């Protein structure tokens, strides 16, 4: 809980390019055979994010800010970071946000909650009906004084692990809209060693939040007791910055195409 | 239509020729409102059909919001014996919405029910639970009878009588006479218990949690038509088309950046949003020497009247 | 080289031309 992993240690903060990434639906609005020009938190196409990752004798979970927005990219294969933890100064004396994905719900709440140095949430047994789902909660020891709570639709998600190259990928974005939050989600399989791969995808809605708080900073919840280790997963961290994408519309509604213009 | 041409050009007599006088447009017929399913909400049930309350000073006070208030059960029903209702009528109730809302729920005697209003004194009032001046809520009571009261009277809410000072205006005090009052259901309607919930209502800046009205109408297609769907008003002929939305998606546009669809908040489909018909109306007549005779041409419109 | 329809639906109206199509080709 308080204590740290014997792994716990500082990792180099390597850079990539994001080829298409942060390309997102705007709104509920419709449109089709059109090209739609919008001005909103973006991400810069050909950016550099930054590259983490966890093995089974290195783990990082660095704190970096949210004020600018943030992008999130994780190439996964049994998806074991589960969600993050939002709040400004981390601590009971103001609002924080809980995100934890069981790969069946969501699970939401703001509260007043007591940050243990190394959360962690309690997971073994994986001989019979291992499930990964979680068992012990390390995150918080108290919480109380709960201005809002959420829990969303069920849905279905592969937590059993894999050997080789990289299978499962999820993006999200996460940003703030006078004071209100907007959540983007999208899952699609690919083949992945590392770095990102070429090509292009749109990000759907998922939940919207009318919380009304403010949130500086962030921590990466994993892995999800200090000789306690991560297993080996990879996650991305973006900057949002307040760009104009050129949109195009096939006959289904769904983008096929985004453009930026900043750079060519 | 021969005078209109006169009308028109500003002149007795008419030249022969086709003239544009005037112009056309048809009123919609009736109007048709939807709103998203109002089925399996958020009820009352929980603070009024619970099985056990506290007592008056026990009060309990529950925090509504993030969901859609229903008042109509309250005085509609008329399974309830009376209610006071400060400032609006129990219909206007479900006519607005409320940034946040408070239920406070407590068992009163029989003759206590008088003793619940803004700025009053009683033995209830000063010593365990008081109205402020200023209070706009809206107040309902109902018999506990056939269930609160036990014989010899129940211990649970114990009905303290005594204090050494007066309460503030909804000031809950805990602190540990009784002494309990009778409940026993053989005592008159005045000494029987009822149960009674104070809604406290608050109007501030932020945006409203709770809901306001929800009425729905039938849905009328190939017509013209008023069309409010729970997001935008207007006039135009609603007709279910082919087109395919997302789930999180609801509205659409044009190459114009109109809306030319809508989908329904309740069920699932997707109608089409066209303009009801209009154009100019065009004159075909000969010179006024000539004859009276005279043709109307509807621009750009099929006639399905006549 | 419908953008007609869709511009008929905000009030602007596109008359249609005296000579038709056929009648332009038998004068030529």
């Amino acid at each position: 809980q308080c204590v740290n992993f014997t792994t716990r240690t500082q990792l180099p903060p390597a850079y990539t390019n994001s080829f298409t990434r942060g390309v997102y639906y705007p709104d509920k609005v419709f449109r089709s055979s059109v090209l739609h020009s919008t001005q909103d938190l973006f991400l810069p196409f050909f950016s550099n994010v930054t590259w983490f990752h966890a093995i089974h004798k290195r783990f990082a979970n660095p704190v970096l800010p949210f004020n600018d927005g943030v992008y999130f990219a994780s190439t996964e294969k049994s998806n074991i970071i589960r969600g993050w933890i939002f709040g400004t100064t981390l601590d009971s004396k103001t609002q924080s946000l809980l995100i934890v994905n069981n790969a069946t719900n969501v699970v939401i709440k703001v509260c007043e909650f007591q940050f243990c140095n190394d959360p962690f949430l309690g997971v073994y047994y994986h001989k019979n009906n291992k499930s990964w789902m979680e068992s012990e909660f390390r995150v918080y020891s108290s919480a109380n004084n709960c201005t809002f709570e959420y829990v969303s639709q069920p849905f279905l998600m592969d937590l059993e692990g894999k050997q080789g190259n990289f299978k499962n990928l999820r993006e999200f974005v996460f940003k703030n809209i006078d004071g209100y939050f907007k959540i983007y989600s999208k899952h699609t399989p690919i083949n992945l060693v590392r770095g990102l791969p070429q090509g292009f995808s749109a990000l759907e809605p998922l939940v919207d939040l009318p919380i009304g708080i403010n949130i500086t900073r962030f921590q990466t919840l994993h892995i999800s007791s200090s000789g306690w280790t991560a297993g080996a997963a990879a996650y991305y961290v973006g900057y949002l910055q307040p760009r104009t994408f050129l949109l195009k519309y096939n006959e289904n509604g769904t983008i096929t195409d985004a453009v930026d213009c900043a750079l060519d | 239509p021969l005078s209109e041409t006169k009308c028109t050009l500003k002149s007795f007599t008419v030249e022969k020729g086709i003239y544009q006088t005037s112009n056309f447009r048809v009123q919609p017929t009736e109007s048709i409102v939807r709103f998203p399913n109002i089925t399996n909400l958020c009820p009352f049930g929980e603070v009024f059909n619970a099985t056990r309350f506290a007592s008056v000073y026990a009060w309990n006070r529950k925090r509504i919001s993030n969901c859609v208030a229903d008042y109509s059960v309250l005085y509609n029903s008329a399974s309830f014996s009376t209610f006071k209702c400060y400032g609006v009528s129990p219909t206007k109730l479900n006519d607005l919405c409320f940034t946040n809302v408070y239920a406070d729920s407590f068992v009163i005697r029989g003759d206590e029910v008088r003793q619940i209003a803004p700025g009053q004194t009683g033995n209830i009032a000063d010593y365990n639970y008081k109205l402020p001046d200023d209070f706009t809520g809206c107040v309902i009571a109902w018999n506990s009878n056939n269930l609160d009261s036990k014989v010899g009277g129940n211990y649970n809410y114990l009905y303290r009588l005594f204090r050494k000072s007066n309460l503030k205006p909804f000031e809950r005090d805990i602190s540990t006479p009784l002494q309990s009052y009778g409940f026993q259901p053989t005592y008159g309607v005045g000494y029987q218990p009822y149960r009674v919930v104070v809604l406290s209502f608050e109007l501030l800046h932020a945006p409203a949690t709770v809901c306001g009205p929800k009425k729905s109408t039938n849905l009328v297609k190939n017509k013209c038509v008023n069309f409010n769907f729970n997001g935008l008003t207007g006039t135009g002929v609603l007709t279910e088309s082919n087109k395919k939305f997302l789930p999180f998606q609801q509205f659409g546009r044009d190459i114009a950046d109109t809306t030319d669809a809508v989908r329904d908040p309740q069920t699932l489909e997707i109608l089409d949003i066209t303009p009801c018909s209009f154009g100019g109306v065009s004159v075909i007549t000969p010179g006024t020497n000539t004859s009276n005779q005279v043709a109307v041409l509807y621009q750009g419109v099929n006639c399905t009247e006549v | 080289t419908d953008l007609i329809c869709a511009q008929k639906f905000n009030g602007l109206t596109v008359l249609p031309p005296l000579l038709t199509d056929e009648m332009i080709a038998q004068y030529t």
